[PDB]
């Protein structure tokens, strides 16, 4: 979610992925703390068997054989968090985040009341206004010819330099915004 | 109501709680600041089961993309305030 | 009729004579005026009709008609004054020009006592439209929407002159009294075949027909908002009531001329509706609603009963303020935006909730919901069907499905969901639009009260 | 393994960043600046409504024939008329299997 | 009544709450106690189920065959 | 207000299904280094729970006792 | 050794049991660093618009007015009429109307002639 | 059940059938069969408003539970007497229903044992 | 059935709110002690919807059962509704099984 992706996943990823995974279900089959803590063992230890496997065709094929097991056992329903993808509760507060730029269109009768809050933000307006050009500079000094690479941005290196495009990253709503 | 807001110092003292129920982790030696690989001698299976504990703790997932890389306990209070949205 | 007839034409010269700065507001203030005055026509006698003069009449079909009409031009000029506001003051005293002479040609179509006046009224009002459609149009594609409105249109008309000129020289008169009492049967001939396919074609392809569909697409969509709300609010109407008057001197041939009509509909009922599931465009959506539910009406004047002739009634009325309003709306978020495409703005109701309750009556009376006088129609229409065979339920009822699918599908992607981050021009609602929303919605809702006064003749 | 020089200076001064801001979302001690009996709601919901119902019900809506249709009441064997001071036999000496 | 978190402990309990869930779970298992003691008919059914091999054909009228 | 966490000292996986764990693991040369993270679903005053028939009568003493005192009564009033 | 799982049009194939992703080649991988390029100078495009301060108004995407486009008005320029465009139109469009009217006419013809015997209970029906 | 395993897996001849049932005229075993008789009027089960299936020949019964119950209004525990009135009623009417059953299997089972062994003693 | 369905989705609607809005039951432990009048009310309703004697579910679930019996009815329509009968006790035992009984399983700050 914050990290720039990479072109793929080694093969240490996949295999930490599939673990991780694994476990899950396993949690999801295994409903009470002490089995599944029993199974988990188990499951740590086969997958510690092929830890130090150097021939990368047959780790692959372990691998590749893992995943139609895992395929063909996982569980139907297994148990999401609440907040993630596949929870109860995954985009609740989407109706509640507004964005901030709509503050701007309030009535000047709105903004009577809240007087400090509305100078503060005028001060973080000018900051935005006043980095917008050196950090757009920055990036066309650090960026190949060719376009950049990967989706990495760099940090700010200079004195009062701010990390480039930051107004949308800093002012997000909030995650239950009201 | 419900939940009074995170504060990370209770996030810090949650994952330090966590982290010395960990059988592999030297309690009387382990530090806001230790390295899980490098200063504790793990490897990325114990790394693993690290993370899914601390989603166990604070009951939200963490994706694995980003986890890849909370290499120490400062790292993972870190995730969790900016994630929850806590400042102090 | 000649109070309601001179005011209309007077309000020409009050708009040629205004301030380059009040011209909007003389023309709504006597436009809404003008309505209420035509609001009188609703008393009607009962066994008869009002018979002004010789020249004019009016009907328990004509006076919802023409109240709609009067009340349509001031909700055009509201509409309009918005996205004219660059515009020389000319330009703005010549396109209310056009809207005033096309307010006036529908008034006089309406009430006209013999059939060739209706037909040079009718026709008359495609030089207005053609001129707001092609010249104050937003895209280049105007132009061939221009053409495909007018041909359409004068390929069924034209036929239409030559029999109608010929049934008065073999009648005596077009009269539609002396055209009432003096009807007599058509014969099952080839010539009377195709007297009644000349009598009925040109009303088809103005409803539209599915099949003869395809002007109305593009009209309704490249034309600027005033001429939408006209084109499908009334112009569509036209040629439910010229079918619903010409339909009397064409018995018994319409028992079994009425077929393939009838399939056309039915089937391109559920087409257009279908149709309406994938569509990328906004207006574009609205305008295959409009077809689905004047196939509707199709079927209720085919198949001639007195509770499909109430039914198409009441369901030319609702869709005229319905349709207007939907239109209205789409026109909001284009004036926003600047595109006409359904995804790109989306999750409005965080944005804009009172804009959000209007978008909601507006698809919940689409779909007909009780007692909403577009259910009333559609009810109606639907028993008649039921009457007529029982097996017309089954398109009748995958017909209500798709209409519940495609306005709920509108109103989910334009109103739910998270807002588009980039598209930060979205500012609060204005007065006019919400009046304008309002000015729709509480006529509709009105009517449910004194369903009787949109029902028609046969009630 | 982890994350790299950059990507971690950055994270931190997003942080200080958006820590600031959301600091700043706080509200001071004056931030809404706002600019300037026991049975009534018995009366007012019950009893008004139902004065307006009951007059509305006993001279307009039962001034009309067949608007307000009650089922005839049930008559027993041994019932007493309220009209007409009719007595309704009983009912045929039941065989007593007592 | 506050009440505030425990961490990895039992919550914490009022004495409201104990004493009106048992009061309720008692007044159930009373009530239907003293249903079944006044109204076992419902449960264990009233009348009694005949048997139709206990029947003469005297009684049910058939004749003994030879007629 | 503003509690702190019980010290992580305490946590001990004996007597606890997680011993019984712990034990069939080292059956099989293996180890559980996590059980001290769950023994609190176990320590406390989650040492002892109902099973489901004995949930399922849950105030049936109050209850008879009630019921008994009041056909007593009833044995005792009809008595006039 | 496990039942295996076949995909089909309404449930595709998981990626984690897909043989491509298995059978790396140094190709494959240039392939993907150069897809991730792509993606990376799309990514940039967008963000430098974005958090633009002085950008007021919608920013505008040609990849949403080439989907649009291609929906609706360049489907005719690009049309041929085929053994196949026009079986399928003759088809899905004279084929209902057809067979509707059938089941239209069967039924009314029945119902008249029933009538005409004096046989189809129409007690009560003064409503029509 | 069992009356449903024999007809279905057994004879089905050797069954009655509850919808033809009884196919036997009433007077044929008896020598002499009183009909039932009723103690409510048609005028008192109308007037009464019963309903047309409580209308069976425990109605006055039934009668008498009604006027109790709208009697005895606020106690409605008070129509208990009537209520085990009703019911056993009912529960005769019910067993004479079952003794109609039992008596039409018992002739279906000897009319054809007496037929087909006539026919028996008829073919030697 | 209104009654007791009713509350039954309200005790439900209690426990997800006391356990930080997570609605699956293998998260849930032993609640029997933590929610005690959240588990009378959910125990007495589930007695309710099984048809437990002299209460609400059984004058309208048992005379159901009786009448299904005692008629002139499809033997493979009786089958199944009896059939359904159990799995209704079933289906509660799960949820009074899984939510109230047996350890904690869920994050520790209670
Ligand atoms: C049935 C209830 C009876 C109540 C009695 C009093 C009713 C008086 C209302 C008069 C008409 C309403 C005007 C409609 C436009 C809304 C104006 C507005 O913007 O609100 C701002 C105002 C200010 O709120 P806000 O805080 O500033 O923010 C508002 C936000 O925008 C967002 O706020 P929001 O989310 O709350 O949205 C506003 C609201 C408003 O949005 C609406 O959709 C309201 C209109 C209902 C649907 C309209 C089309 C459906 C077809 C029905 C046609 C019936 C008309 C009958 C004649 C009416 C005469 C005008 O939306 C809804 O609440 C959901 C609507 C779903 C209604 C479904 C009901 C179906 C039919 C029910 C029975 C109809 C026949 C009655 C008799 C039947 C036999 C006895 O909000 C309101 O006042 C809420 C409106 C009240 C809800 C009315 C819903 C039922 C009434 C239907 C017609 C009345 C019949 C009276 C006859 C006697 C019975
Ligand atoms: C895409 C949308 C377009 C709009 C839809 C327009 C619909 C127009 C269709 C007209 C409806 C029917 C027309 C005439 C009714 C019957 C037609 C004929 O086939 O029926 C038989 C007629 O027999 C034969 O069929 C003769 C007609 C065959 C020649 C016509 C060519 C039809 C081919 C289809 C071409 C498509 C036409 C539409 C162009 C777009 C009846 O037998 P008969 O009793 O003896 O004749 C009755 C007339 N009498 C009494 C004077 C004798
Ligand atoms: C936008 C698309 C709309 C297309 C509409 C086209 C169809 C319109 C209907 C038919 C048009 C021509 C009808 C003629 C006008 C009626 C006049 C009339 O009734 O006179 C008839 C004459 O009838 C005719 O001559 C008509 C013959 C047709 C000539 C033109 C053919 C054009 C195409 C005909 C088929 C198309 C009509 C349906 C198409 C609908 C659109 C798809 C009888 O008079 P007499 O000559 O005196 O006969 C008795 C004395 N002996
Ligand atoms: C009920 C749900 C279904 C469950 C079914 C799942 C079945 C799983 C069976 C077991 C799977 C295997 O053995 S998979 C066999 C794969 N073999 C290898 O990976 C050998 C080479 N080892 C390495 O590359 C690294 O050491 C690495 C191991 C990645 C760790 O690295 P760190 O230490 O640097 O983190």
């Amino acid at each position: 979610a914050f990290s720039a992706p990479a072109a793929y996943l080694t093969h240490q990823q996949k295999v930490l992925r599939l673990y991780k995974r694994a476990l899950r279900h396993l949690e999801s089959w295994c409903v009470h703390r002490d089995k599944y803590r029993y199974f988990a063992c188990l499951m740590r230890a086969r997958f510690d068997e092929h830890k130090n496997e150097k021939d990368m065709v047959k780790a692959t094929q372990l691998l590749r054989q893992a995943e139609e097991e895992f395929w063909y056992g996982q569980h139907p329903q297994p148990y999401i968090f609440p907040e993630s993808p596949g929870g109860t509760s995954y985009e609740r507060y989407e109706c509640y985040k507004v964005p901030e730029w709509c503050l701007d269109d309030w009535h000047p009768s709105e903004k009577a009341m809240y007087p400090d809050y509305f100078a503060k933000r005028e001060q973080w307006k000018r900051l935005r206004r006043e980095s917008w050009e050196r950090e757009v500079k920055q990036l066309q000094e650090e960026t190949p010819p060719g376009g950049p690479r990967t989706e990495a941005l760099p940090p700010a290196r200079k004195e009062g330099d701010l990390p480039p495009l930051w107004w949308h990253i800093v002012t997000r709503p909030r995650e239950r915004p009201m | 109501s419900d939940a009074p807001p995170l504060t990370l110092e209770a996030i810090k003292d949650r994952v330090l709680y966590v982290l010395k129920l960990y059988d592999k982790i030297d309690p009387e030696k382990l530090s806001v600041n230790s390295h899980f690989m490098k200063d504790l001698g793990l490897d990325s299976l114990d790394q693993v089961e690290i993370i899914m504990a601390m989603e166990d703790e604070f009951g939200f997932e963490i994706p694995d993309i980003d986890a890849e890389k909370l290499m120490c306990p400062q790292e993972i209070v870190d995730y969790i305030a900016d994630k929850k949205d806590v400042y102090e | 009729m000649l109070k309601i007839i001179i005011p209309t034409t007077m309000l020409l010269p009050m708009t040629w004579m205004s301030k380059h700065n009040m011209i909007w507001i003389n023309a709504t203030v006597h436009s809404l005026l003008i309505s209420l005055i035509s609001l009188s026509l609703l008393n009607q006698l009962g066994e008869n009709s009002l018979n002004f003069s010789l020249t004019f009449f009016s009907d328990s079909l004509s006076a919802p008609l023409l109240v709609l009409t009067t009340w349509l031009l001031p909700l055009m000029l509201m509409a309009s004054q918005s996205h004219l506001s660059k515009e020389t003051t000319t330009r703005k005293k010549l396109y209310i020009t056009m809207l005033i002479l096309l307010q006036l040609f529908l008034i006089m179509t309406f009430t006209a006592t013999e059939l060739i006046l209706f037909y040079i009224l009718f026709e008359a009002t495609l030089v207005p439209t053609l001129i707001i459609i092609t010249r104050w149009g937003n895209q280049t594609e105007r132009l061939n929407a221009g053409l495909y409105f007018l041909f359409y249109t004068l390929a069924g008309s034209l036929p239409l002159l030559v029999a109608l000129v010929y049934i008065q020289n073999t009648t005596g008169s077009l009269n539609f009294l002396i055209i009432h009492y003096w009807s007599h049967p058509l014969s099952n001939s080839w010539s009377n075949i195709f007297m009644w396919l000349a009598c009925i074609m040109a009303f088809m392809v103005k409803m539209p027909l599915y099949g003869l569909h395809l002007w109305l697409p593009k009209a309704h969509v490249e034309a600027p908002i005033a001429g939408s709300m006209v084109l499908a609010a009334v112009l569509l109407k036209l040629g439910g009531y010229g079918m619903m008057r010409i339909t009397t001197i064409l018995n018994p041939l319409t028992n079994y001329m009425a077929y393939p009509f009838l399939m056309l509909s039915m089937w391109g009922m559920i087409m257009t509706s279908s149709i309406c599931l994938r569509q990328t465009d906004l207006k574009s959506l609205i305008a295959y609603s409009s077809v689905s539910h004047m196939a509707l009406v199709i079927v209720a004047i085919m198949i001639q009963t007195p509770w499909s002739f109430m039914g198409a009634t009441a369901l030319m009325i609702a869709h005229g303020l319905t349709s207007s309003m939907l239109f209205c709306l789409a026109n909001t978020n284009y004036e926003r935006v600047h595109s006409r495409t359904m995804i790109l703005a989306r999750g409005l109701q965080t944005l804009l909730p009172l804009m959000a309750t209007w978008w909601l009556v507006a698809s919940l009376t689409n779909l007909a919901l009780p007692p909403s006088i577009n259910l009333i129609g559609e009810l109606f229409i639907i028993t008649a069907s039921f009457s007529w065979s029982n097996i017309t339920i089954i398109l009748m009822g995958m017909n209500m499905m798709i209409t519940a699918l495609y306005s709920l599908y509108m109103l989910i992607t334009t109103q739910r969901g998270k807002y588009t981050h980039h598209i930060n021009n979205i500012k609060p609602s204005f007065t006019r639009e919400n009046a304008l929303m309002a000015l729709h919605i509480l006529p509709l809702l009105l009517l449910t009260l004194n369903p009787k006064m949109i029902l028609g003749p046969l009630y | 393994s982890g994350y790299t020089p950059d990507e971690k200076l950055r994270l931190q001064q997003l942080r200080e960043l958006r820590r600031r801001w959301l600091k700043d979302q706080e509200l001071s001690p004056r931030e809404p600046v706002l600019p300037p009996r026991h049975s009534i709601f018995a009366v007012t919901h019950v009893l008004i409504p139902v004065w307006i119902i009951h007059y509305y019900l006993k001279y307009h809506v039962t001034a009309k024939p067949y608007t307000v249709v009650e089922r005839k009441p049930r008559i027993f064997p041994g019932d007493t008329i309220l009209e007409t001071g009719e007595v309704i036999p009983l009912m045929k000496e039941f065989p007593d299997q007592h | 009544v506050h009440i505030e978190p425990r961490y990895r402990q039992f919550p914490q309990l009022t004495r409201s709450q104990l004493i009106q869930a048992e009061f309720f779970s008692a007044t159930m298992w009373f009530w239907i106690l003293w249903r079944f003691w006044h109204d076992s008919d419902a449960v264990l059914g009233h009348f009694p189920y005949p048997d139709p091999s206990q029947w003469t054909d005297e009684e049910l009228g058939i004749l003994p065959d030879d007629e | 207000s503003k509690m702190e966490l019980p010290d992580y000292k305490q946590w001990k996986i004996e007597g606890t299904p997680l011993e019984t764990v712990q034990e069939k693991l080292a059956a099989r040369g293996l180890r559980d280094p996590w059980g001290r993270n769950e023994a609190w679903r176990y320590s406390g005053g989650f040492a002892n729970n109902v099973s489901f028939v004995g949930a399922l009568l849950k105030g049936f003493k109050w209850g008879f006792a009630a019921f008994v005192v009041a056909v007593g009564a009833e044995y005792y009033l009809e008595s006039q | 050794s496990f039942p295996k799982y076949k995909p089909s049009r309404l449930a595709t194939l998981p990626a984690t049991l897909d043989p491509a992703e298995y059978d790396i080649s140094p190709e494959t991988r240039k392939a993907q660093a150069e897809r991730l390029a792509i993606r990376s100078r799309l990514k940039r495009e967008y963000l430098l618009q974005y958090n633009d301060p002085n950008r007021l108004g919608v920013i505008e995407d040609p990849a949403l007015i080439r989907w649009t486009y291609a929906r609706s008005a360049n489907i005719y320029p690009n049309f041929r009429p085929t053994p196949k465009t026009s079986l399928l139109g003759a088809l899905f469009g004279i084929g209902p109307l057809f067979f509707w009217y059938y089941v239209f006419k069967t039924d009314r013809d029945k119902k008249e002639k029933l009538i005409q015997e004096g046989k189809l209970d129409q007690t009560f029906n003064i409503s029509y | 059940g069992a009356h449903l395993a024999r007809r279905y897996l057994g004879d089905a001849s050797k069954e009655p059938d509850p919808l033809r049932m009884p196919t036997f005229p009433p007077d044929y075993g008896f020598p002499e069969r009183k009909e039932r008789e009723m103690v409510a009027t048609q005028q008192e089960m109308n007037d009464a408003q019963l309903m047309l299936q409580q209308r069976d020949y425990c109605a006055h019964y039934l009668i008498q539970l009604l006027k109790c119950k709208r009697d005895s209004f606020p106690n409605f525990l008070a129509c208990k007497h009537e209520q085990h009135d009703w019911d056993y009623c009912e529960h005769l009417d019910y067993v004479k229903r079952m003794k109609e059953f039992e008596r039409e299997r018992r002739l279906l089972q000897r009319k054809k044992r007496r037929e087909q062994r006539e026919a028996e003693m008829a073919r030697g | 059935h209104a009654f007791f369905k009713a509350m039954l989705f309200m005790c439900s609607g209690s426990i997800i709110h006391s356990l930080n809005d997570e609605q699956d039951i293998r998260k849930m432990g032993g609640l029997y002690k933590a929610m005690p009048f959240t588990t009378t009310a959910l125990i007495i309703g589930s007695l309710a919807l099984t048809g437990m004697p002299y209460l609400t579910g059984f004058y309208s679930k048992d005379l159901i059962i009786e009448a299904v019996n005692m008629s002139y009815t499809n033997a493979w329509a009786l089958l199944m509704t009896l059939i359904a009968t159990s799995l209704t006790a079933a289906y509660s035992t799960r949820i009074i099984f899984f939510a109230f009984l047996g350890k904690p399983r869920f994050p520790p700050l209670v």
